[PDB]
């Protein structure tokens, strides 16, 4: 039918508009935003800690620096490099050279479906050991929040102050796994899907959040730093978004014609 | 339409079911779902194809073509060529949108494909 | 409601299960009007 | 009708060709509280800076390409002086406060003829980095004048030349293959948007509500609204007719709050 | 207003330019009744016949002299595809049936410009056999196609052309000067038409109701209407502008009633 | 009583040994609605289709075994023109539609004498192959004449010898062993049926509403209902007694509704 | 019913335990009738 699309508003017609017969009835709300996302899937896989560590430095860092890599996971759907915030996705098409290759994640899925500029939910996190009978823990600091280093020792065993502390802990039984659901934490009112503004006023990066995440999460053993093993253990970590809200409508990524 | 404003002429929007082949003529066309569009003031023209099936749902994906996934084509041919006075730019342009209608409906949530990302 | 066919019961507070936001004290509508 | 004269303090715009005004998420997105993150008395709306500031933009021409673009940065525009878009006293309150809220009511001229064909897409875009080279850094008003329109390329379909933190020498340095940040020309349209139509107008009308991940804003670095011109359909005529035809704009902040005043700012 | 869409069946014809539909006899031609001739229940309208079937016409060029014309008889142009009519299940339904009533809807389309000047005649005559030669027989797709217009000449004013009888070598032969079905141009405005202006629209409609010597009449046989498209005045234009505009034409039969099922027909 | 004349359109057939007509699952298996599956207004029973249609079956002789049968697939018979079974307006309306939904009223002729004894077995039977053969293709109105009677085998027992996809070189070609199209003939009486028993009458009536997987179905390759007729006794006589007696069949398809009206199906 | 003895308690809505048809708005009968 006549219209005028330059308007920026057009109305959704149905068979009956120009021609001849009726609506279809509705068949699901399956595209309900608080439905849709209620579902968990995986964000990244991380090496357990068999000792205290040393969170990973800010950016730039400089070859000899000494830390723990692989291990931190920052729960957001947004790029994640090495855990902390980022802006592009980057992943390694030849992990043949020298330099330590940075942890990457991304909710594939999340982005695919992401048509809108602002997020927020609460979210609930699953860990999954991808190790045979596997005894570990789970450790959780909020947004803004850092990792307690260091130990003390006891009976002339270290043991990292991990162990302890006012924020979540999860001992998993040996082979089990560890749920639970943390809450909106971060300082911000919502998530950006996508930003264009900077967190600070000099040499800041445009685009790059400074708390759009609801935390960081790692992996423990329930054993004294002596009792150290040689074989680096790996853990899953999925999570699901509680009541999901969105806003301001936006792009879908764009698919390939090659 | 975005020719010029002193350009005229006429489209036939086809929508076709499936065939055993795919119709091509405007004699095939004009015996299916369509409508004939004037260029003139107002700008666009909507058209709206509609649920014609065996199911009461579709496949969203093609991935083995049958009369559930794949529905019949849509063709635009030009019913009467478009006519311009002396000194307007030939081969106007006809921008193309799509989008759901008041009563579409998507079922059963399925994993995304991440390809976007390589 | 979500992805969620719990009827029945909570055992946790709303305030646990849930954040909410603290006061400063079928239709679904269109995203642009044209005026 | 199609006539229309829209007022702001000592500021009037006219339009003989109005397809309307596109209000983006609400009827009146004018409607606006103080932000609730500042306990400070906020500076509101005064005579002064109740008004419509214009500017201009690079001209259109027939080899611009489709999908070409160029972005406006709001309020960034006002602190670059971006097509000549002075800010008067709107920006001598931005610099003196830290906090900034409000939203924008936008009007892009461009008139063509009845014999010239082509179409810009113009949109309000939220959260973008359009205005900034991968290397991080802000394009200068001389970059703008050098480049004219902004060609869509695989890295801007693709956010793969965002703006980022390099990692440093410790690390491999990675294939960057994405950004959210990315631009799917297609879907440019899901934004509040007119499309300028040599056929049908000669100006579009946008007026959208402040929108932000926090209540409020830091005036110097926010840019939730962009104001995005993009080409459609070639711009096309025959030899006679008048040739590049130029864009201009005119923005006016709707329901401001400032908070946080403070001495002018310097960079640091 | 100008701008209309009429919907029949799974189709719509839109027109920014219309003058109206001219309702030929009463103001709604579509009120019919069953046929008071035949016995049998007839086969009425069903949804899949109730549309709009569109064709194409020769071509207007500056050559064509004025009173030239072009006929499409009704429902004859449904059997022999002329133009590319094919009438679907209304055809298939026809070849089944002896008899059928019917009246028809009718548009005939055919842009030109601000810029171009002329004007076309398009009426809907009653009993008319400008489709057959004066030998007898159809004119074929082929030799339609190899005349384009048909010219205005002393034997068609005359109507001594008309298909006839040879009265065989008993008789002297005569001089055959006129014949009922004549055709004086300067009265074909005495029809229900509308007059396709250059400078005024791009598309004429016309409706009529049934008419015929008898309530109903032969599928095969009748032809009581036929739509004309004749030249007034002159196309012309200047060099530049679009030549030989097209012409094109749709036809929706209205309220039919189909008597007398059988096999499809097959030519004796 | 056993003497009824079924009318419909311009169609009558009588019967004076009638059983009474077999209606299958509800008690008036011509209610029906229109297809939930599909938006555009369908096109409905019209008189033209209205009515019953007539063809031939292979004659019934001595030789013939037991359980040895004759499939006629619907609407498919009507697509082939089996036993000359052309559906004038029907198949034409057929053709021109993505779409069909119907039941179908039935009655198989076939007379003998107060002198001979046999009996066939006549069913509707849903959802069958039988008017396949093993490689899939279509048995043509040659192969049907050639075979005459289709015999019982371990085959048709088993669904063994159904319609398939051949698995490719890269897999070592399976023994197929049974199929769920298989054919039980004991089990034959499930369906909605009648006998023609040669001592108690000439002819059977069965009357089946519209079935399918979905709402409606794709008019060019459904096949939901097959009229069956299979022996269970042989026919015997003596010598003078008329021998191979001839079998008739007439179709009426009940409440049909069309939907996707398109160009007449050609085959890709 | 089907094979459930669960007279009891439904922990889970039914739209959630069980699939339902989507609206378009003892005594066993024959299958066939002689008329």
């Amino acid at each position: 039918s006549t219209d005028n699309a330059e308007t920026g508003v057009i109305e959704a017609g149905n068979t009956d508009t120009d021609f001849s017969g009726e609506l279809a009835a509705p068949g699901s709300n399956h595209t309900n935003v608080k439905f849709l996302f209620d579902r968990s899937r995986l964000l990244n896989v991380i090496k357990v800690l068999e000792k205290d560590a040393v969170f990973p430095r800010p950016f730039p860092t400089q070859e000899g620096a000494q830390q723990d890599d692989g291990y931190f996971c920052l729960l957001t759907p947004r790029p994640t490099v090495a855990s902390r915030p980022a802006t592009r996705f980057g992943l390694y098409a030849n992990p043949s050279g020298s330099g330590v290759l940075a942890n990457t994640s991304l909710d594939f899925n999340f982005y695919s479906l992401a048509c809108f500029t602002y997020f927020r939910s609460d979210l609930e996190v699953t860990v999954v050991s991808l190790e045979p009978d596997l005894e570990f823990a789970v450790g959780w600091f909020p947004s803004g929040s850092e990792y307690q280093a260091s130990s003390f020792v006891y009976d002339q065993l270290h043991v990292p102050f991990h162990f302890t502390g006012r924020t979540p802990r999860a001992f998993a039984s040996k082979g089990g796994k560890v749920s639970f659901v943390l809450p909106w934490n971060s300082v911000s009112s919502v998530l950006p899907v996508r930003w264009g503004g900077a967190s600070k006023l000099s040499s800041a990066t445009r685009g790059l959040p400074a708390h759009a995440d609801w935390g960081t999460i790692y992996a423990f053993v329930p054993r004294p730093n002596e009792k150290k093993s040689t074989a680096v253990k790996h853990v899953a970590v999925y999570i699901r978004y509680k009541n999901a809200r969105a806003w301001c409508p936006s792009m879908l990524p764009f698919r390939s014609y090659k | 339409f975005c020719g010029p404003m002193m350009a005229r002429g006429k489209f036939l929007l086809s929508y076709s079911p499936p065939n055993g082949t795919q119709p091509q003529t405007l004699s095939e066309a004009m015996q299916c779902t369509y409508s004939i569009w004037d260029i003139g003031l107002n700008s666009s023209w909507t058209f709206v194809v509609p649920y014609i099936s065996p199911s009461d749902y579709r496949e969203t994906r093609a991935i083995t073509n049958s009369v559930y996934s794949a529905d019949g084509w849509f063709s635009l041919h030009k019913l009467t060529k478009i006519t311009l006075p002396p000194d307007c730019p030939q081969s106007p342009c006809i921008l193309f949108f799509a989008s759901a209608g008041e009563d579409y409906t998507l079922r059963l949530p399925v994993d995304c494909n991440p390809s976007y990302v390589f | 409601r979500g992805n969620n066919g719990n009827m029945t019961f909570n055992y946790y507070a709303n305030t646990y299960q849930n954040s909410v936001d603290f006061s400063t004290s079928g239709i679904l509508n269109p995203l642009g009007y044209l005026k | 009708d199609r006539v229309t004269t829209q007022t702001a303090g000592n500021t009037a715009i006219n339009t003989q060709s109005s397809l309307g005004v596109l209000c983006a998420y609400v009827e009146d997105p004018t409607k606006s509280d103080p932000p609730s993150s500042s306990t400070d008395q906020p500076t509101t709306t005064f005579t002064a800076i109740d008004r419509w500031y214009t500017g201009r933009l690079n001209s259109w021409t027939k080899a611009v390409k489709t999908f070409s673009f160029q972005a406006v940065p709001l309020p960034g525009a006002f602190l670059s002086r971006q097509g000549g878009l002075n800010g008067g006293a709107f920006t001598a309150t931005l610099h003196r406060h830290f906090l900034m809220k409000c939203g924008w009511q936008v009007q892009v001229q461009c008139n063509l003829t009845q014999f010239h064909q082509g179409a810009l897409l113009v949109a309000m875009v939220p959260e973008t980095t359009l205005d900034v080279k991968p290397d991080g850094k802000a394009k200068s008003l001389q970059e703008l004048n050098e480049e004219q329109w902004v060609e869509m390329s695989d890295d801007y379909r693709t956010g793969k030349n965002m703006p980022f933190q390099s990692l440093g020498t410790y690390y491999r340095p990675p294939n960057w293959t994405w950004g959210p940040n990315f631009i799917n020309p297609y879907q440019v349209t899901v934004f509040p948007h007119q499309i300028l139509n040599a056929r049908t107008s000669t100006s579009v009308d946008i007026n959208v509500p402040y929108i932000g991940e926090t209540p409020t804003q830091s005036s110097e670095t926010q840019n939730s609204w962009t104001l995005l011109v993009m080409v459609l359909v070639p711009l096309d005529y025959k030899e006679g007719a008048t040739t590049d035809p130029e864009i201009t704009f005119s923005v006016r902040p709707t329901s401001p709050y400032f908070n946080g005043l403070r001495n002018r700012y310097t960079a640091g």
